[PDB]
């Protein structure tokens, strides 16, 4: 019925020495659903100002480096309900990936990026005869 | 290339120091030269009082059945200043498009939205004033402030109810009980003729670890509420002739936990 | 009621409303609890994250970095051209216009700028950090100049004022901190009278401003002026006339930052910018 | 002054680690932002064995 | 009146009415006795019975057992049928209708339920005890299941949730205690808006309710759900199709029970139910 | 500043006639306490000021405000006033005795 | 205004006019001098003649 | 509100306006600062000239 663990994120980048681009990846803790309809109305440039003050990482395309993020369990309860119909997991955090500086190229045209995730210090409690949240394959 | 990777970590800890402009030379006895004291701690600063949102009852004067002649006027309000502007719900113009909250931005609604968690008590100061606009002045009356606890059924709504007390033969012991309650964790009582001010501190009593300081909706912050009511004579059912002045500060255990980021703002006029 | 009191009288000073200005004296209030000793914790650890210190201390605002804007290099640039110009004071606004479908406006401030709004005087140092976004085959050299007072209406020398020459090689992301260099102990805090503040720094690509001319006349609130000039032209392998390079800058507060006043200029602002136009 | 709690937890790591099923190898360095959790002895209520 | 007073003044804060919320500060009241030190005893022994402790402590209410109701076994029952279902919270009402000649109504609560009415939040463990009334020639086996949240709308497994299998042999009168298994620290207290409360447990022969279907949706006030299922059919020597067996259950509070609030929901109830219909 | 309208008190005009009072107000009710005692600090940002100042606005660089809320007033009459008594604070200082200035007998 | 006062209340007995009958208790009056300790002598010798004792 | 107060009463002498004649007794005034201990210097040396003594 309940779970408590810490999030670990990792990014993998691959770009040549002819690209010289930059990107930003930020995280917003619990409580972000309230200001979500308005945050989407802000220009990308002004969004980067606030994201730079939160736990984030910078992606460099001239090199191929960056991305490790350890996040704590922040919640006003002791655990989160993972049973069917729960919306608690979808309200614990958010990941943003927006452009900082546009990608260029020294000619004489596409880069890639991949993000992984897992948990650590996992605690599973409260046995129950209840089905969990309906499984879904990641969109990308 | 090592020097280009180490200089890319968050916070700018790999940047190159560049022999700064001038030097830092400040003496310990500079506060004794200017301003007397220091302002380096925001927890101490937030314990001062700020004017906020004089409380009126000008919303029930519309229906042609409001009681007059020694009635009770009650207002229910949240426990937090409920930031200024055209908040979605609004206590000041509900039965009219685009309700708003005619308040002022205090030192509590400015430093709070830059945080993740909020917990602690709030202190209030209510000062009474009011006239009669003719019909030569009556005595002040009685004033009470009491809490409204959480209950799954039949909880008190938010604000601006009026209740009668008299009948053809004067005071009724029955109507005087329908306009009050047990007050098992609430009321502080006083007489406004010899004491016009009310000082109260309201605890947290949350059952949760914290709440969201970025809340904006009036009812979302109104989960913890209290009520201020006054008993006055010779009132009019279509006029608002009494009000309170509210000053808000921070309690002895007020806390703000994680500084996330600074939100946007603008210039708002009513 | 056997004895009588023979103690001398005294004076009272009723003080009906109490003290609403100090923040260190006890208060005669009525706690609406069961006991008079009820009290929670101030641990900062009960939310789930380990605390680095008192998060209610003002030092946590002076020291949080923030990305502001970008400016270009434009390799087709002469050997002495102005690239950046700003006033050294924490109140730097940024105005946006609600990209999605409605009409709304807002403003943003750095963590240092946000915390000094409720105050009227400020002093101390500020830290700047410039990061160049270029490949491994870009070469050039730039200059950073500081003028304590008066502004730089024309290209200065190389040693008349404080100068720094840095080169674009295998190292980027330079940082520099400006200390207090005024004849007065404290300066004033900038305010805004309308919803469209005047420009405080020259071209910023996020705000759609691209004028390279030097603005000025803000001596009473600032701690000088920062400027960026070219020294050696930017060199690229492909070929100029179509190639540029972007530089990002960040602002912060030095550990010697200070504010000491109380002000009521933010008394009619609001953090609810969502629907206020109708 | 207090810790910046953003650029006070940054550090650089090697691009090689293992998780008992997935191992990654690289020669370039990474960047880490490790924000630790609290002890919270009062956070363990439904704990059996 | 020889000397003069040179002491500094002070502040008063009249406080005409006094403090009516705290319960630990002294009071400025006028005792209507001869002396100011008049005082009786708090012995609890002056009534004639030896005291086991402070009877005004709330622990004396959390720990007093009470018979609630009965349900049947009905040996003509399949191997998996629901016999009992209840919500784990102390507010369990029982409504009667004044058997003698008049029209009157009333309600009853267990000692644990009675003491938590003036409060708004509760937490802790609760103890249940089931006693089977059968002869020395009855054989069978039953099951007890607990679901922390969601309810049991269908027959569960045997190890997915907590289960217990007990047999009707030479031993009866089994007891079990449920601890706190929620993700929140405190729960809410149930109230009633009318004089006929909704059903909180399934068939009880005293209240004339015999529906065996599982009720639910009381997650915000309860600490889970208890259910009773058959495992092995009841065996009797005479012969089925006319034979049943009754089980009685009792409720109590574990030594870890807790309440912390103050509420005003009982402000218009009354213990005088005798003549209120007319 | 006005406070009322056709239907009595207005919550909006009551905010336009006040401010945050983030470093200011001391409040009281004149029916039970008619006097106000206040001490105002320096808060100069300079080391000192000129005690030979004469212009009203030059000395008015540091200012404060006294306001009163009263009912049944007239718009063409002055029917309220305050009596001001002035003393020196706990850190009042005068540094260099230069010379004694002239004076005369002034009548209004 | 950080802490709160948890001291018990008391009784006042305003006594606006004061005590006009006794002659040994202190008085709450306002001396119209510069200091609160101003005081002359009771010598009886400052008039020019030696005193044989308290003439009062 | 468990015990009761058994202390004898007293006399008050309100003194609404205070003492405006003496110059050595403490005053019950409201400092309009953040702290109650704010205080500058009386050095006479912060103006730039060495002091020969108390110029007041």
């Amino acid at each position: 019925e309940y779970l408590r663990a810490n999030l670990v994120l990792e990014v993998v980048v691959n770009g040549g020495p002819f690209f010289y681009g930059k990107m930003l990846l930020g995280y917003t803790p619990f409580g972000y659903e309230d200001s979500l309809k308005n945050f989407n109305r802000i220009p990308i440039g002004h969004q980067n100002t606030m994201l730079s003050q939160q736990p984030h990482v910078k992606i460099d395309f001239c090199e191929s480096t960056g991305g490790v993020l350890h996040l704590p369990f922040v919640y006003n309860r002791n655990y989160m309900r993972i049973s069917e119909g729960s919306g608690e997991p979808a309200s614990m955090g958010e990941l943003r990936l927006n452009t900082l500086n546009a990608l260029k190229n020294i000619s004489f045209s596409v880069a890639t990026i991949t993000v992984f995730a897992y948990l650590d210090n996992v605690e599973l409690v409260a046995p129950s005869a209840n089905d969990p949240i309906t499984a879904q394959q990641p969109e990308l | 290339s090592p020097l280009a990777i180490a200089g890319n970590r968050a916070g700018g800890s790999g940047a190159i120091t560049l022999e700064p402009f001038g030097s830092d030379n400040t003496s310990p006895e500079l506060s004794k030269l200017h301003f007397g004291e220091t302002y380096d701690h925001m927890r101490v600063l937030v314990k001062g009082y700020n004017f906020y949102k004089a409380v009126l009852d000008n919303t029930t004067i519309t229906d042609p059945d409001n009681p007059s002649g020694t009635v009770v006027i009650r207002s229910t309000v949240p426990d937090f200043p409920a930031p200024r502007g055209h908040i979605p719900n609004g206590p000041d113009k509900p039965f009219l498009p685009h309700p708003e909250n005619a308040a002022l931005c205090t030192h509590l609604t400015w430093f709070s939205p830059c945080y993740v968690a909020r917990r602690g008590g709030i202190r209030w100061k209510y000062l009474h004033f009011g006239a009669r606009f003719g019909a030569t002045d009556a005595p002040k009356g009685l004033g009470f402030v009491n809490r409204v606890p959480q209950v799954p059924y039949g909880r008190r709504p938010l604000g601006n109810e009026r209740l009668p007390l008299t009948d053809v033969n004067g005071f009724n012991p029955t109507e005087l009980s329908q306009a009050f309650s047990n007050e098992n964790g609430g009321v502080y009582a006083t007489d406004l003729d010899v004491q016009p001010a009310i000082e109260v501190e309201l605890p947290f009593y949350s059952s949760l670890r914290f709440v969201n300081p970025r809340w904006d909706d009036y009812e979302k912050i109104g989960i913890h509420r209290h009520s201020i009511d006054l008993l006055s004579y010779r009132t009019n059912g279509a006029k608002c002739e009494d009000a309170w002045m509210a000053y808000v500060a921070a309690g002895d255990d007020f806390n703000l936990s994680w500084m996330l980021s600074c939100p946007p703002f603008r210039l708002v006029n009513l | 009621c056997r004895p009588v009191v023979i103690d001398p009288p005294h004076k009272y000073r009723p003080t009906y409303v109490g003290n609403m200005a100090n923040a260190d004296i006890a208060e005669a209030v009525d706690k609406l609890s069961l006991t008079s000793k009820q009290e929670l914790t101030i641990n900062h650890d009960v939310i789930g994250k380990k605390s680095d210190g008192d998060d209610m201390h003002l030092s946590t605002f002076f020291g949080r970095e923030a990305y502001m804007d970008r400016f270009e290099w434009k390799t087709t640039d002469s050997y002495d051209t102005l690239l950046f110009y700003t006033h050294v004071h924490p109140i730097l606004f940024k105005r946006f216009e609600a990209t999605s479908g409605d009409y709304d406006v807002g403003m943003l401030l750095p963590p240092v700028g946000y915390a000094t709004i409720p105050f009227s005087f400020w002093r101390g140092g500020m830290t700047f950090r410039f990061s160049i976004v270029a490949s491994a085959f870009h070469r050039g050299r730039l200059r950073i100049v500081y003028q304590p007072q008066g502004g730089l209406g024309t290209v200065p020398g190389f040693s008349a004022a404080f100068n720094r020459v840095i080169d674009l090689g295998d190292a980027r992301d330079f940082e520099v901190t400006v200390e207090w260099n005024q004849n007065i102990a404290f300066r004033e805090v900038h305010t805004t009278g309308s919803n469209v503040p005047s420009a405080q720094y020259t071209p910023g690509l996020d705000v759609g401003r691209t004028s390279q001319l030097p603005l000025g006349d803000q001596t009473s609130v600032s701690n000088g002026v920062l400027a960026v000039y070219v020294v050696n032209d930017l060199v690229s392998p492909d070929g100029g006339t179509d190639e540029s390079v972007e530089v990002n800058w960040f602002v912060k507060g030095a550990p010697s930052f200070e504010v000491a006043s109380r002000d009521t200029k933010f008394a009619r602002w609001s953090t609810h910018w969502s629907q206020e136009e109708f | 002054a207090v810790k910046d709690t953003i650029e006070g937890n940054s550090e650089t790591l090697s691009g090689t680690h293992q998780n008992e099923t997935l191992a990654l190898y690289s020669n370039v360095d990474q960047t880490a932002v490790k924000i630790m959790s609290s002890i919270d002895p009062t956070r363990a209520d439904c704990v059996s064995n």
